[PDB]
């Protein structure tokens, strides 16, 4: 009730 | 095959000669793997995607399967429109079929491509699932000991599975989540830092939702392992572990209690003083959701010695962290006992609370004024409203509360007129 919902892992990666 | 033009690539791919097609496809893979501005759009516009997709099915020529899988992976790694071009070419089922390849480098490339496609968003994630990706992906991990798999291979599989867990509106299908979770639990116990990071990311995605989604994860028994990872020295592991834990404590009081029972609070002295701003911020947000809990949970925050740390963050931290700390205080004072609130004042909460009333942020002002009102209410039950009033005046707090009567926002000036009229 008093709770409040809301460096990352990339969503896509190119192979180089 | 270095630095061919797209024109030359097209010429080779349209030849009726499989070896010429292979060399041209490898040339495309190399163009697409270059650091500055790979010409993805030129390759798409040249009509090459359908050819690449047809080469994925050339079981008799594993090299052209690999080169085409790599080329298409790199197109799929681009913008949403570029990933769409790959999906529109029929790549999804062709990649799923390659998961069964006896060549580990080709299987791995198909895992990678599917990760990029799923990573685009919820629709493609769900489309990859509908085409049946999960069963064969999990089968690649059905071995007695994950350590026998090549490390790069396992990292790619973990990352792709994490993308199948990712995104909302909508969240992934419940049956897919139930299918993946046991494998994720096993990956969370693997000893490779990148696998652990991506497994924690996966769990952070799954817990970013309503209590039903959180419960699915909590009932798998992973909270103690997340708490262990929260104490890792590697920031790339701590960050997602903390996000996952923070997400869990947005759920029920019982879900929050599992985090406490697992020993999470013992890590917070370090998290609340972490030199990474984002860790301090997320840690304080997590604390704010714990202080929003029951009196016995607030008591655990007290027992673990965390109130002085909250006073610390309120006194000096990045402003966004200070704002989470203000929320932690308002929640504490809202749900805490009189004795818990007295303790908060004795830890020195008043001066830094008052200092923040100079903030150019109307929300934190509302929050702080709420906290002060709560503290005064406790002071009333003790008949000590006078000692508190003097404390607030002494540290320059009254000066700030009276000024807020002349505040633009309606909620601030009302809340503060009330304080002045009743206690000053």
């Amino acid at each position: 009730e008093s709770k409040r919902v809301n460096d990352s892992s990339p969503a896509k990666k190119t192979r180089r | 095959t270095v630095n061919w033009s797209v024109e030359d690539i097209v010429k080779g791919i349209n030849s009726n000669n499989l070896e010429s097609q292979l060399q041209a496809t490898q040339a495309a893979r190399k163009l697409l793997s270059r650091e500055k501005q790979p010409p993805i759009d030129n390759i798409i516009r040249a009509g090459l995607i359908p050819k690449f997709v047809s080469f994925l099915g050339k079981t008799d020529c594993s090299p052209i399967q690999f080169e085409s899988a790599w080329a298409l992976t790199n197109i799929a790694s681009g913008t949403s429109e570029q990933t769409k071009a790959v999906v529109d070419g029929g790549a999804i089922p062709a990649f799923i079929s390659l998961l069964a390849s006896p060549h580990a480098h080709i299987s791995e490339q198909a895992v990678w491509a599917l990760g990029n496609i799923a990573g685009d968003g919820s629709a493609f994630r769900d489309l990859v699932i509908k085409h049946g990706a999960i069963d064969p992906l999990l089968a690649l991990l059905a071995v007695p000991d994950l350590s026998t798999l090549a490390c790069g291979y396992l990292r790619n599989l973990t990352w792709t599975l994490s993308n199948l867990c990712r995104n909302k509106n909508p969240a992934p299908p419940l049956d897919a989540v139930e299918q993946i979770l046991p494998t994720l639990v096993r990956l969370l116990h693997h000893n490779d830092p990148e696998v652990l990071a991506d497994s924690c990311w996966a769990i952070s995605y799954l817990t970013d939702g309503p209590n039903e989604r959180i419960e699915m994860v909590v009932k798998k028994g992973v909270v103690p392992q997340l708490v262990k990872l929260l104490g890792a020295t590697e920031l790339p592991i701590v960050t997602p572990a903390l996000r996952a834990i923070g997400n869990i404590v947005t759920g029920t009081d019982e879900q929050t209690q599992k985090v406490i029972d697992a020993g999470a609070l013992a890590v917070f002295p370090s998290l609340l003083t972490n030199p990474k701003t984002n860790i301090q911020k997320e840690a304080t947000w997590t604390m704010s959701n714990i202080t929003a809990g029951r009196q016995d949970q607030i008591q655990q925050v007290v027992n673990h010695g965390l109130v002085p740390f909250l006073v610390g963050v309120l006194s000096k931290a990045d402003f966004k962290t200070q704002k989470e700390a203000a929320w932690a205080i308002t929640n504490y004072t809202s749900g805490g006992t009189v004795e818990q609130i007295v303790y908060l004042v004795h830890c020195g909460i008043i001066e830094p609370l008052m200092n923040l009333l100079s903030a150019k942020d109307t929300k934190i002002i509302q929050v702080i004024l709420d906290a002060i009102s709560n503290i005064f209410q406790a002071a009333e039950k003790l008949g000590e409203t006078e000692k508190l009033s003097i404390m607030i005046e002494e540290c320059g707090g009254l000066d700030k509360i009276e000024a807020l009567q002349r505040h633009e926002n309606e909620s601030v000036y009302k809340a503060s007129l009330n304080l002045i009229e009743k206690y000053f």
